[PDB]
RNA sequence: UACUCGAGUGGCGAACGGGUGAGUAACACGUGGGUGAUCUGCCCUGCACUUUGGGAUAAGCCUGGGAAACUGGGUCUAAUACCGAAUACACCCUGCUGGUCGCAUGGCCUGGUAGGGGAAAGCUUUUGCGGUGUGGGAUGGGCCCGCGGCCUAUCAGCUUGUUGGUGGGGUGAUGGCCUACCAAGGCGACGACGGGUAGCCGGCCUGAGAGGGUGACCGGCCACACUGGGACUGAGAUACGGCCCAGACUCC
């Protein structure tokens, strides 16, 4: 089937992975149709970006996708989104943005002097 | 692969004060050697050559690391000469030279090199990492104790410190507010025979 | 509850074939002509504008046409070997 | 050979092929009986054996020995020259 | 005893994946199209269903033959395996016919219509799995065309299944793809027919730029699997770790 896959890439220690959905017939990292999200891991809240109205669409056509992916799915509630079990609820942890570079700076102008 | 030579030799070679407190370069800026009174032959090439060569043997770092950087100032939007210029003084260890808490350029390589800083939270052995605005450069914890530096924070009169720079810091802390620009930084030879040279 | 048996297909735009309009030399066979269409391209060296020549053989199921003509002509499926359009319209005729 | 599953898979495709021999030598031998029928002219034999091999080539086509595309060419062409004879 | 499981039947996968670039100057590749000229297991989505009947055998057991590889017969058992029959009348063949869109054959209105046929399988005690035909999807593909991409006339004639047509056969489909027959036609100076080399491309290197060289890695196509052919099964096979045959080569 045309299942909704994870394709890695990047370099031998960080993978970060792209949400595609694809041919059950290519390979691990070839040819797709549509990178739709992705998934970066090697951070421990996990950032994962899922275009939603794109993965309904092809769990509607007839895509069928694997345990990782149905995890996110699920977690981000896209599953549940097209199965409305209890709602399409969102469990996605966005990470905390940090004190940024202008901030930071002028605290350090504001305590030091 | 860092430098080795002495600072005098290339100092009597070209003949300019780079290190400072050189009294070998005043009692003989002629260059050194058995033909050291003998004269040297003029050309274009000569004069493109000795450009980078003072800039690159004062601030330590090698023709084809020098070359990496050209290749990003050209490949700026601004102007390759100035911009390379602004690229290379953005080098951590020349900003502490000019904070001016080390004596000599080789110092302030050095306490890069050994990782006496401590940078947002992170140790930083790179003497050669790329300094942005609004960085704020605390320095670490057992810094207190060295003794040359302990003298060096304490009496610190040597070449003052320009306008880009200050310390907020009781614990001398460094910071940057802007980036050097040509006009203020006045400093040795000037960049357009450099990218000529490397734009052959 | 029982939703419906048939469900009709999309609307499909059933695609534009090409035409081709040229100067027939030839009925020597059968049912069918030879027609040396022509186009301008450009030379993607030296930019000149070249006319160049090109035989296409046509069909017709009844014979209409003839030699010094000037026909027009559309793709469809092959008909057979080395016949692949059709003709539509003697043109303008001589 | 060295696959044990392939050896597995000798066999089987030796007994469906045997099998789908069979299947269509059985429906040569109804098309050229139909054509022979055509050929004297005996269209009333050909009818009644015309039924015979349209249900042959029906179930042909539904247990997928052939594709029913093929068993339709077949049926348009016995019916076709029945028509004209 | 069945949690389980040697071997066996039965499905399913094995055609993906992985590698090489000898051949290939070819719609093989790249781009842009066409299909009224086509197939699609699997995933989903719908609709209507899932009835009945029957034989035999592998294994196992007995035995023979051969050095082994393996084969033979007698006996016996089972099914979602094989075989029947009955329905479907959504599908398919043909006849008559209304409308409609066309780009010609034609396509469409599950068009109507006299009429002929075609399906299937049961296990399960636990998130429960299935099976049949049928329409609509999505994905994969098959076919054709335009166009672009080396050298060489010290390669000028080539072509007879070649070129068009008729009737048939053939494939999922158009088609000299094959068949008997009718005409003799076709291709070529814009380089046929030949020879030499060579996998193609996104790309890589250089260059101010054009352009030239070039096809490491990775990604996408093509072709190949000791040499040369062929077919089978099957949704789908250059069927690398399948078959058959003829060679060549190594072993018993």
């Amino acid at each position: 089937a045309v299942k909704i896959k994870l394709t890695r890439l990047g370099k031998i220690r960080n993978p970060q992975y792209r949400i595609i959905v694809a041919d059950a017939r290519t390979r691990r990292d070839g040819r797709a149709i549509e990178v739709i999200g992705r998934y970066h891991p090697k951070e421990e809240p996990s950032l994962i970006q899922i275009d939603s109205e794109r993965a309904q669409y092809w769990l509607g056509v007839g895509a069928q996708p694997t345990e990782p992916v149905l995890a996110l799915l699920k977690i981000t509630g896209d599953w549940q989104k097209f199965k409305g079990l209890p709602g399409a609820e969102g469990t996605l942890k966005v990470k905390e943005p940090k004190p940024s570079k202008l901030d930071l700076f002028n605290a350090a102008l504001a305590e030091a002097e | 692969a860092r430098y080795t030579g002495p600072a005098t030799r290339k100092s009597r070679r070209l003949g300019v004060d780079l290190v400072g407190g050189d009294q070998s370069f005043e009692k003989r800026p002629y260059p050194p050697g058995q033909h050291g009174r003998a004269r040297i032959k003029e050309s274009e090439y000569r004069q493109q050559l000795q450009e980078k060569q003072k800039a690159r043997f004062s601030y330590g770092v090698m023709e084809k690391q020098f070359r990496r950087y050209y290749e990003e100032a050209n490949r700026q939007p601004g102007k390759t000469g100035d911009n390379l210029l602004r690229i290379l003084e953005s080098r951590l260890d020349n900003v502490v030279y000019r904070a001016g808490l080390a004596r000599t350029r080789r110092m302030a390589r050095q306490l890069v090199s050994h990782g006496h800083f401590l940078v947002n939270g992170v140790k930083v052995d790179i003497p050669s990492y790329r300094v942005s605005q609004y960085d704020i450069i605390d320095v670490k914890e057992k810094s207190l104790n060295t003794l040359p530096f302990q003298i060096a924070r304490e009496t610190a009169g040597e070449r003052p410190i320009p306008s880009w720079l200050q310390v907020v810091g009781e614990r001398q802390r460094i910071l940057v507010h802007q980036l050097p620009e040509r006009a203020q930084i006045d400093v040795p030879l000037t960049e357009q025979l450099i990218v000529e040279l490397y734009s052959k | 509850q029982k939703g419906p048996k048939y469900t009709p297909a999309a609307e499909k735009p059933r695609g534009r074939r090409k035409t081709a309009i040229g100067y027939v030399v030839s009925d020597k066979m059968q049912k069918t002509i030879v027609v040396e269409l022509e186009d301008r391209k450009s030379h993607p060296l030296y930019g000149k504008i070249i006319r160049t020549t090109k035989k296409v053989k046509a069909h017709d199921e009844n014979g209409e046409a003839g030699i010094g003509d000037r026909v027009s002509l559309m793709e469809t499926r092959p008909l057979s070997a080395t016949k692949r359009w059709r003709l539509v319209e003697i043109l303008e005729k001589a | 050979a060295n696959i044990k599953s392939q050896i597995k898979r000798i066999r089987t495709n030796e007994r469906r092929r045997l099998r789908n021999q069979s299947v269509k030598s059985s429906l040569r031998t109804a098309i050229r009986g139909f054509r022979e029928a055509v050929d004297a002219g005996d269209k009333d034999k050909a009818s009644e054996l015309l039924h015979a091999t349209s249900r042959k080539l029906d179930k042909a086509a539904s247990k997928g020995v052939i594709h029913p595309n093929q068993a339709a060419n077949k049926k348009s062409a016995l019916a076709l020259a029945l028509n004209k004879l």
